[PDB]
């Protein structure tokens, strides 16, 4: 059993540069990863940093795909003009990666939707993967732009135009912001001046905690097909809040008494979500709890009972059994130079609720304001688009808002 | 990989470009004799963006000097970093225009523009993936403005997809060297609005004012002013030459700062800029760089941005810094000074971080604000232009060369409709 | 000459800004009761 | 020369008023 | 965290502040270069209150020098610890007021005070949590009194919820350096009673008396007077910089010593202050500090408190001491001389101890008493003001600048009702 990982863009392969560092440091159990990867980007600067880095010999030279020139924060450019010449080479490699494989669980894609490469050719890669395989799962861990913290200007245009394909192509989509992670590193990790490297290190922790069930034998294992049923009650509602516990420094960890009861609680407070949204406004549709390390089924069982009996958070009226647990034996590993201390046990929670319906509504106004005056539209239209797909992507998010409001009732 | 061909025109262009190639050659560690002598590995792998390996480690710049008077060429060849250019690239007329835009655009350009195009073509296809061209000229002179402007139009006809940067200085009445400044600048802008991709506006008032107030220089010759302009140009194309935590090429900045195709006149600033006596009395943090960036008395144009609103803004950072501090600082200035920014655009600031500082510094920054205060100069120019043209002063020096009255009226028309669209979007 | 028109533009703009300042004072004074 | 003084006084007043307006806007955002 | 921005005005302010920054920097172990060279880790914990780290151990003082004649600015940069101030903090006019309060408050202030305000704003926003501002100036001169008082009024309407100390020497007939001293003192005090949170009265007469008897100095230049004043300022704000068994901050002192919003004029003394001939014969215990503290011939004003009544009093102790001894000594001096204290307030003395002595001594103390005898100065000054103003002496230098006659009558009324209102609570 193996699962291969695709990384797109400046954000994608930097996340991968930390994720693969953790995989090699963690390791027959290796068979699911050893790498079965592909980096691809339009700007050669970040890929060729890997080609000369410490992991020169680790990656086969062909694997590291690199175009000639960047899409430059332009969804249309990275989806219609420049994507068309590189995407064919990428997926015609990924095929022979799958032919190397025999028991493919799925693919997992890493991209940020704000940019052009992460968004544009992300969706383009996804569309040819869906028509080629269809049944095989493709987990997409995307990075959406934050409400108030922002680096680009045209990112609302990109985020809406990317989402329109992220609905019906990916199977399980995990949101991740930058402000929420910045807040996590500021609050729990007490790092007052964080950079992208620290963000990517703890993103890898989440990925590792949800594939450790395939790699190592636990008391209750859970495959990628399991998330497919247990968390998405409707074919078009798959957008997951993420959380992790205990995110804790090296000194505080020894002082505190980490156990199963309190980390099940800590994984539920909005002070520890990976996406800037308040689930107090929403109702939980389903929750999924990956437990790693020193876990007996009793205290995880007792912990979900206390959550259900609390009234600070509510569930939908549909699910009395609104949980999916999972226990694995091997504890989480640490990276030298990393900030997370060694813990006997950790919890990665992936939920689904209606709080996500707020982020789309928040997104709508920013896109709406700019589009009404036709700001920046001339860049995308001359690239090959029209006014049709702007308006039609707009009404797709309008439908999604009504959808969440209907299901939440 | 990505390629930048350099083109310099006129006296202003040649001397600005001379100081430019001095600082770039030092950044890549190339000696005045043309051979590599740097220390870090990082300085080798991205010199093809600016140089060509000839033979025996001879790295010659990919530049084209262009003028009509030999004084500038000989002064270029005389000084250091003067023996690094290919003598075939010194394309050079002989008669001279002399602050007559008509000479540099219809009569004398007609016999030089053929030779420059031959050199720039052979120099363009010599490299594989062109990123764009980079022009440094003026709008007051004749052989800089007129010939350089005509060269911009011909280049955009041949290569319509490739990028185009123009560092152009504009005349102001407080520093007025020639008498026919309005006649030249108005006609030059008429061609810049339709031919260039983006124009980073400069001026001598702000440059002299900057060296007085902030730098506190005693005798600011053209060397120091050209040194400042070169530091801006190195900062704008540091992303191609060095790896960073967030990259932003030329096209990336262009699409994030230009919301409408005719709105491509920028203001520029460089930080940090401190007096030599106070260089050790200061920290080097991101907030300090931001306070000096958003100061209205720090733009390198004589147009106060607080007289209007910013449409967009850009900040290219260089150095080991935390991206969170970058975004928090940009958000902070976006909330406290809410009236100076446009409302129907949230996020008026694009940011980027490169990992290699300029030589000698720890952390630097470059600001490019596309504001609506730039329209004051166009009005500040058009009022002078009408003052002459109501009464046909100096007009015959251009009329007997080919321009008719409709050309000047067309230049007034384009200037007037432009200032109305900046006023519209404010 | 042209400064005569500049004074009109600056005067009218200053007066309109006072109207915006006035309305905003009522807004903050309205939220302070709700708090 | 008189009209020049009028220009440099009206802009300074305009500038002070714009700064006050920003303060009020900031307070509304924090209070909301 | 708790922070004090320092402001020095006029010639009097500049020498006082100069000797002050030497004393504090020497306490924190910073050499004239401005780099850290101390040993104890305790000295580094609380340098955010007065300094900013620049780079490589360089600590810059959080002070602003403000004057009108460059003689004082150059005399500051010449002396030791002169190279530590940031040269941009030397905000500075050029013409000179010259002992004319109207010139200091209406003509030259109107173009310098915007500049000094802008520096203060940067210095206030550069830090996080303001504790207060600290202003040292005189009341006889013009560039200190009128300009400094305008600065006080402008700042108080900007940050109304923060404390503010002002240390002001006041004129007296026995030390009469200028001729218009009362015309300056009366108008300055009128503004201080309505703007400043608390004032600390000083005078040059008492300082000369201290240097004669207690110090027994041969040649008391201004350096020694500024030395005494600096020791007082360091002593009062020692609590924020060092931990102790009973810490008392500036706001804690203000609310404990000011019973009514207009009664905020204090007289200050410092101990131990002994000559080198008798410093060898002395002992260091709490009673010897108190009976030298509460001596009338040790106050730094020419207002003998036994000619009035004490409202409240305060003592700030420094050094490893026993708090029982501190409290019983305050109890003894209040029970014996019960008549000198106010009757409707028991336990008139606020006391505090800090565990870091100044360098060169083992144990020290600092006394701040809010008596009612301070009205001797108000009557003593107002009669000289009346003696000239009944006859319109020197008036035209004040009148011809913008001031009219009702300003003097209003100032007379407010000073006169103030001494009347001190007398009623007496
Ligand atoms: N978590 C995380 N996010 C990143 C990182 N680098 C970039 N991003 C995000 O990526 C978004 C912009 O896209 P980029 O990845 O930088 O660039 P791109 O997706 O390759 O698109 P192009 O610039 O056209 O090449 C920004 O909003 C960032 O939030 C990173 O290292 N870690
Ligand atoms: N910054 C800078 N400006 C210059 C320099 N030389 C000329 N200028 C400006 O250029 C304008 C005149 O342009 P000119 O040299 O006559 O252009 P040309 O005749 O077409 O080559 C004047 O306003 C000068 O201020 C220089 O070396 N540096
Ligand atoms: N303690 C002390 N007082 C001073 C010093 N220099 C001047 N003075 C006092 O300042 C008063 C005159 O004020 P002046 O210096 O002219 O103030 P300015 O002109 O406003 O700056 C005199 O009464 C002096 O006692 C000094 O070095 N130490
Ligand atoms: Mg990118």
């Amino acid at each position: 059993r193996e699962v291969i990982s695709i990384h797109i863009g400046q954000a994608g392969i930097q996340v991968g540069n930390a994720c693969w560092e953790l995989y090699c440091l963690e390791h027959d159990a290796f068979n699911t990863f050893f790498p079965r990867c592909i980096f691809l980007d339009l700007e050669p600067t970040v890929v060729d940093e890997v080609r000369t880095g410490t992991y020169r010999q680790l990656f086969h030279p062909e694997q590291l795909i690199s175009g000639k020139e960047d899409a430059a924060n332009n969804f249309a450019r990275g989806h219609y003009t420049i994507g068309k010449e590189i995407v064919d080479l990428a997926l015609d490699r990924i095929r022979k990666l799958a032919d190397n494989c025999t028991g493919l669980q799925g693919f997992l894609v890493f991209n940020a939707v704000g940019g052009g490469t992460g968004s544009g050719l992300g969706s383009l890669l996804l569309e040819r993967l869906s028509v080629d395989y269809g049944k095989k799962s493709k987990l997409g861990f995307t990075v959406y732009p934050s409400p108030q913290v922002s680096t680009a200007v045209v990112e609302p245009y990109n985020s809406v135009l990317s989402t329109h394909s992220l609905l019906e192509h990916t199977d399980v989509a995990v949101m991740l912001d930058n402000e929420a992670i910045y807040d996590i590193c500021r609050r729990s990790l007490d790092i007052e001046r964080p950079t992208y490297t620290n963000l990517n290190r703890l993103i890898a922790q989440v990925i590792s905690s949800l594939t450790a069930s395939l790699r190592f034998d636990g008391a209750l294992n859970v495959d990628i097909t399991e998330f497919q049923t247990n968390l998405v009650p409707y074919p078009r509602i798959h957008f997951m809040l993420s959380s992790y516990a205990p995110i804790i420094s090296a000194e505080k960890a020894y002082h505190e008494q980490l156990s199963v009861a309190e980390i099940t609680n800590a994984a539920f407070e909005p002070a520890s979500m990976m996406v800037k949204c308040d689930p107090r406004h929403g109702k939980y549709m389903a929750c999924c709890l990956m437990y790693r390390g020193d876990v007996v089924p009793k205290d995880v069982n007792a912990s979900v009972a206390t959550i259900k009996t609390k009234r600070t958070i509510q569930f939908v009226d549909w699910c009395p059994t609104g949980f999916k647990c999972g226990i694995n034996y091997q504890p989480p590993t640490v990276v030298p130079g990393g900030d997370l201390a060694k813990v006997q046990r950790a919890v990665c929670m992936i939920s689904n609720s209606t709080a996500i319906g707020e982020i789309f509504s928040r997104l709508d106004h920013k896109f709406d304001l700019m589009y009404a005056k036709r700001a920046f539209v001339h860049w995308y239209v001359g690239e090959g688009m029209e006014e049709g797909e702007f308006s039609e992507a707009r009404e797709d998010l309008a439908a999604l808002e009504k959808d969440f409001e209907e299901v939440g009732a | 990989m990505r390629e930048i061909v350099h083109i310099q025109g006129g006296q202003c262009g040649n001397q600005i470009g001379a100081k430019f190639w001095e600082v770039v050659s030092d950044e890549h560690g190339i000696d005045p004799t043309g051979t590599y002598h740097g220390d870090s590995d990082l300085q080798l792998e991205r010199i093809n963006v600016y140089f060509n390996e000839a033979t025996g480690g001879r790295y010659v710049p990919r530049a084209i000097l262009m003028d009509l008077e030999p004084g500038t060429m000989d002064s270029v060849r005389s000084g250091p970093y003067g023996q690094i250019f290919r003598p075939d690239n010194f394309v050079f007329g002989q008669t001279g225009a002399g602050n007559n835009w008509a000479k540099g655009h219809y009569t004398e350009g007609a016999e030089l523009i053929d030779s420059v195009l031959d050199v720039v073509r052979k120099e363009a296809e010599s490299c594989d993936c062109l990123q764009g061209f980079q022009v440094c000229h003026s709008l007051g002179g004749g052989t800089g403005s007129g010939m350089g402007t005509l060269l911009i139009s011909k280049i955009r006809e041949e290569y319509p997809d490739r990028m185009m940067l123009t560092f152009s200085v504009v005349p102001s009445p407080k520093v007025s060297d020639t008498v026919v400044e309005p006649y030249n600048a108005t006609l030059s802008v008429h061609q810049l609005v339709e031919n260039a991709d983006e124009c980073m506006v400069l001026d001598n008032e702000a440059l002299y004012d900057i060296c007085f107030r902030t730098l506190k220089l005693t005798t600011p010759t053209f060397g120091d002013l050209n040194h400042l302009i070169s530091a801006v140009m190195s900062g704008i194309t540091c992303c191609l030459r060095f790896p960073g935590q967030l990259n932003a090429d030329l096209r990336k900045l262009a699409v994030n700062l230009i919301p409408f195709p005719r709105l491509h006149f920028f203001m520029v600033g460089f930080t940090p800029l401190t007096s030599r006596g106070s260089q050790q009395y200061r920290a080097l943090t991101v907030p300090e760089l931001t306070q000096q960036m958003w100061d209205a008395k720090n733009m390198m144009c004589a147009a106060d941005p607080r007289h209007g609103r910013y449409l967009t803004a850009s900040a290219l950072f260089r150095g080991r810094m935390s991206t969170k501090e970058v975004d928090e600082q940009m958000l902070n200035v976006q909330n406290k000074n809410s009236s100076y920014f446009v409302e129907w655009i949230p996020n008026n600031v694009k940011s980027s971080v490169c990992d290699i500082p300029p030589k000698g510094l720890k952390m630097s920054a470059t600001f490019i604000g596309n504001s609506t205060a730039i329209q004051e100069m166009f009005k500040r120019v058009s009022e002078q232009f009408t003052a002459m043209f109501r009464r046909k002063a100096f007009l015959h020096w251009y009329t007997g060369e080919g321009m008719d009255e409709m050309e000047f009226t067309e230049a007034e028309s384009n200037m007037n409709d432009l200032v109305s669209e900046y006023q519209q979007y404010q | 000459p042209f400064a005569q028109a500049l004074i009109n533009r600056l005067q009218d703009e200053g007066d309109m800004l006072a109207r915006k300042i006035v309305l905003e004072m009522r807004k903050t004074k309205m939220l302070d009761q709700q708090l | 020369e008189a009209q020049q003084n009028d220009i440099k006084a009206l802009r300074r007043e305009l500038e002070l008023k714009k700064a006050k307006l920003n303060e009020l806007h900031e307070d509304v955002r924090r209070k909301e």
